[PDB]
């Protein structure tokens, strides 16, 4: 049973923040070498797991989530870390185990003209949970009475990234996958 | 439900779409401005109309939430700036005349121009048919009538135009708690904040005069020694105690008299130090010099340029046939995208102009943090002071020596001290008096103390008593002088060129100190000095989150501006000024005219 772990992850189409796609490719052994390739990565990173020792733990249950933030936004994908992104999308929980990574898709998820496909929630009523994902758009209104716009106080609130190729380092998009390594087997209760 | 919640999600939804609308327009004019071509200019302004259209659509909105029932004072900055106005108050009847009144002003400015008595066919625009002669003259017939052609044709064609400018200006102003249109013009300074960091509409035009009383002694000291060896270049032309003529200033208005140097040289023999020859026997084409100027800005501990940077700014003039504007400018595209247009040669003056362009880009870089509304200057010349000072430093011999561009063993002569001093002066202290009666003239003008037929007569009588410039010809009612200008002429706020000034030598003396310079305060170089560095990031990069009054003192340690400062800079050539003015008169009388002999 050998699967690539990386020629999925080299999809032309990735989700956006707010449409977050788990794909849980488990139950099957990867080379990690792409891991070790830090010059095509740009934020090789973990949180409560070795990132040398990865290869060598197995008590690995992966819940990759992908999506683009942009270069800003990807110090915001941190558990404990909290901003724009990292309160109404996909939250990392302060005890996440895993490891989180990212490059700069510059050349492919940016364009000259400007490129508005992807997605993330500026505005919302409460408070994100961790792992949890909310699929509506309908419009925000500060003190939440529902209406239509463009009546004053009624925004949407999905906003566009205005992704180009010609932006600051830290305004090109980032490709994040969230590893969500778990031991499978646990003895919680009899 | 409180306007404190619903203030903060309105400021949510502009900063979100702001930032595309923004960008948008700041590619398209980068592209029109990097090359120029019809299909160019429509897209810059089909981008930048959406911008616009959608600010004002943003600011009506704003102004729905009253101002003074927000407790946090982050957003009643922002909301302050998002319902600020303008012409928007008035009428459709009378915006559209506005509007067309501005536009007006702007093309009889831009597209007016001024003729050769001598040759009525060449009539040469300002830009660059009468900057040449301005700048670059020495005969009193050929300034004489191209400094009033200038104004008896683009001047008085604009003389109705600004009486219901000063009208209907006014009354925009007036359609706020502004009582006059110069009440609405000194709201930049305006600041309700905590006790002691506050500022007051009234204040600056004290604050102002203030400062000016001090200039005074330094400013006509100046004022001599630049008459004084004026008067050689015009013997019997002029007189010995008489104020300046307004024709001989080394350019048409009088903003600078930098162009009077190469007649007003204290050391001709001296050649002022230029590190061009060597340049270009060291192969710095055009990439060193912004390469160095990285490394002079990180000597002091800011930050190198990004990668974008290199790449996405235009930093040759194009060998191709494609046309661009090569007036320097750092851009802030937004979003990060930080950028320099620059015909750079291989000269001293790009040279430093490379590091005045990347200092207002370390400016940009500092306040990009901030909010999309507060991501400017603290006030309306606290960015240009920033890029300024950082020519001061790089222009030093000291910091030439470091980089290789001296030999190891050079002569620092104190005569070249004086050169450069002095040229110093014709810039900084040559505009500190006209940026300030200008607008003492128009705050008396826009609240109407100015009589309508001496409105080019209480123009000179300004100009004499506070400024020692003097007609060369009669001015009668009809000759509108201060509509010759620029700002003036495109509804543009000239103050801003009076505080820059006074807080870039507040900034440089300030920087100075904590670099533990010793010596006179020109010759000061920052380079290599992390302290002052840090220093100064600080004022950086807070942008416009706090006021100008808390901004200031964070870097200089002082609660408001003062000249103190700036007189130290020019004390060396002070002490040389007073000691060369022991010959000749001081202070200027008010009551001569070179036209009557
Ligand atoms: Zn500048």
């Amino acid at each position: 049973n050998l699967c690539p772990f990386g020629e999925v992850f080299n999809a032309t189409k990735f989700p956006s923040v707010y449409a977050w796609e788990r794909k849980k490719i488990s139950n099957c052994v990867a080379d990690y070498s792409v891991l070790y390739n830090s010059t095509f990565f740009s934020t090789f990173k973990c949180y409560g797991v070795s990132a040398t020792k990865l290869n060598d733990l197995c008590f690995s249950n992966v819940y990759a989530d992908s999506f683009v933030v942009k270069g800003d936004d990807v110090r915001q994908i941190a558990p404990g870390q909290t901003g724009v992104i990292a309160d109404y999308n996909y939250k990392l929980p302060d005890d996440f185990m895993g490891c989180v990574l990212a490059w700069n898709t510059r050349n492919i998820d940016a364009t000259s003209t400007g490129n508005y496909n992807y997605k993330y929630r500026y505005l919302r009523h409460g408070k994100l949970r961790p792992f949890e994902r909310d699929i509506s758009n309908v419009p925000f209104s500060p003190d939440g009475k529902p209406c239509t716009p463009p009546a004053l106080n009624c925004y949407w609130p999905l906003n566009d990234y205005g992704f180009y190729t010609t932006t600051g380092i830290g305004y090109q998009p980032y490709r994040v996958v969230v590893l969500s390594f778990e031991g499978s087997l646990e003895v919680l209760f009899q | 439900s409180t306007t404190e919640d619903l203030v903060k999600t309105f400021l949510e939804k502009f900063n979100s779409e702001a930032e595309e609308l923004s960008y948008q327009s700041s590619l398209a004019s980068w592209n029109y401005n990097t090359n120029i071509t019809d299909e160019n200019v429509q897209k810059m302004n089909d981008a930048g109309a959406k911008w616009s259209a959608f600010y004002e659509e943003q600011s009506k909105q704003a102004k729905t939430y009253p101002l003074e029932e927000i407790q946090d004072s982050t957003v009643k900055r922002q909301l302050q700036a998002l319902q600020h106005s303008g012409s928007s108050v008035l009428s459709a009847d009378k915006s559209q005349r506005l509007n067309t009144i501005l536009n007006a002003m702007s093309t009889i400015y831009s597209t007016g121009k001024a003729c050769n008595p001598n040759n009525p066919q060449e009539c040469l625009l300002l830009e660059p048919g009468l900057d040449d002669i301005m700048a670059n003259s020495r005969d009193y017939n050929e300034r004489l009538w191209a400094w009033e052609g200038w104004r008896s044709e683009v001047g008085k064609q604009l003389r109705p135009l600004y009486e219901e400018y000063v009208a209907l200006k006014n009354e925009m102003a007036r359609a706020n708690n502004y009582e006059d249109y110069g009440d609405y013009w000194r709201g930049d300074y305006e600041e309700e904040w905590t006790n002691g960091y506050n500022y007051s509409r009234d204040q600056l035009i004290k604050d102002v005069e203030q400062t000016f009383t001090q200039i005074q002694p330094l400013y006509e000291h100046l004022h001599a020694y630049v008459r004084a060896k004026l008067m050689d270049t015009y013997p019997s032309h002029m007189s010995p105690t008489g104020c300046l003529p307004a024709h001989l200033l080394g350019d048409m208005w009088g903003r600078f008299w930098t162009n009077l140097y190469p007649l007003t040289v204290p050391f001709g023999q001296k050649p002022n130090i230029d590190v061009t020859d060597t340049m270009v026997n060291q192969s710095w084409d055009a990439r060193r010099i912004f390469e160095e100027a990285e490394k002079f800005f990180v000597s002091v501990g800011l930050p190198n340029m990004t990668q974008g940077f290199w790449e996405n700014s235009m930093l040759t003039e194009p060998g191709d046939s494609r046309k661009v504007v090569c007036h320097p400018t750092a851009w802030d595209l937004g979003k990060h995208d930080f950028r320099i247009k620059m015909c750079t040669k291989v000269t001293m003056d790009d040279f430093l102009t490379a590091h005045h362009e990347m200092g207002h880009i370390q400016y940009d870089m500092a306040y990009a943090a901030q909010p999309f509304l507060l991501r400017n200057g603290a006030n309306e010349g606290f960015h240009e002071a920033v890029g300024e000072i950082m020519s001061l430093s790089a222009a030093t011999p000291k910091h030439l020596k470091n980089i290789g561009l001296l030999p190891p063993g050079f002569s620092e002569d104190n005569e070249t001290d004086i050169n450069f001093l002095f040229k110093q002066a014709l810039t900084i202290v040559g505009t500190l008096p006209f940026t300030y009666m200008l607008e003492k003239w128009r705050w008396m003008v826009f609240k109407g103390e100015i009589p309508k037929e001496q409105w080019m007569k209480k123009w000179w009588e300004m100009k004499r008593d506070l400024v020692g410039v003097v007609e060369p010809l009669p001015h009668d009612e009809t000759y509108c002088d201060p509509a010759s200008l620029f700002h003036v002429a495109n509804d543009y706020s000239f103050i801003r060129y009076y505080t820059r000034t006074i807080y870039q030598f507040q900034f440089q003396e300030a920087l100075c100190q904590i670099a533990k310079h010793e010596g006179p305060l020109h010759k000061c170089d920052i380079s290599n000095s992390s302290e002052a560095g840090q220093t100064l990031l600080q004022m950086l990069k807070l942008g416009r989150s706090k006021p100008w009054t808390l901004a200031l003192y964070r870097v200089v340690g002082a609660k408001n501006m003062d000249v103190r400062p700036l007189l130290n800079y020019f004390d060396p050539l002070f002490t040389w000024l007073k000691e060369q003015n022991r010959n000749s008169f001081v202070g200027w009388n008010t009551d001569w005219s070179p036209y009557a002999d």
